[PDB]
């Protein structure tokens, strides 16, 4: 239940499919990685308590926390945790997604694909959103994906 | 098949972290099925 990125396994062998954040007791990552499945965490279980597939996002035990977003002009940090490889921080300055209902904050990093639900951060380690969906150019550019708390 | 989480590191912003990448600005869509798309 502690506070932190963790990697979200599943099971012959253990495979990463993904990424998550646990704050305020709540465990976020991105709908495409769980598909709502409940999560064990030790001895414990934890259960889906919100989702939306359009946002591809999911809270496990209580509703979504985060809530920071880009500034839209400081470099920010991806917080990685690529299958196999320590944490580890990749600052960046995003680029944009420029939409019929407004702009969002993308990033053209292209980390492995169980690297989706991985934190992004601003300058005060607050968490603006989750890496993992996002769009070709053949560069992957992902969205700076929030939800709403 | 049973999905488990494995604590990796705190949420922290690091001082000496690699930089890279662009800053593409791109028009896109989203649909009802949360993929996004180019647009032109």
């Amino acid at each position: 239940t502690t506070d932190g990125v963790y990697r979200v396994m599943t099971r012959l062998g253990s495979t990463q499919v993904g990424v998550g954040v646990m704050q305020e007791g709540v465990f976020h990552t991105m709908w495409h990685v769980t598909k709502g499945a409940a999560l064990r965490s030790g001895e414990g279980r934890l259960d889906p308590y919100w989702g939306d597939v359009k946002q591809d996002l999911v809270s496990y035990c209580g509703p979504w926390k985060l809530d920071a977003a880009w500034d839209g002009l400081s470099e920010v940090q991806l917080l990685a945790v690529p299958p196999g490889e320590r944490a580890k921080n990749i600052q960046t300055l995003p680029g944009i997604f420029k939409t019929k209902d407004g702009d969002i904050g993308a990033v053209a990093l292209d980390y492995p694909a169980g690297t989706s639900g991985s934190p992004i951060l601003d300058k005060s380690g607050r968490v603006i959103g989750l890496y993992g969906n996002g769009v070709v150019i053949g560069s992957y550019v992902s969205a700076i994906t929030q939800g709403k708390r | 098949v049973d999905m488990y989480i494995e604590r990796a590191g705190d949420i922290t912003w690091e001082k000496d972290a690699e930089v890279t990448g662009n800053s593409p600005r791109l028009d896109v869509a989203l649909d009802e099925s949360g993929d996004f798309s180019l647009v032109e």
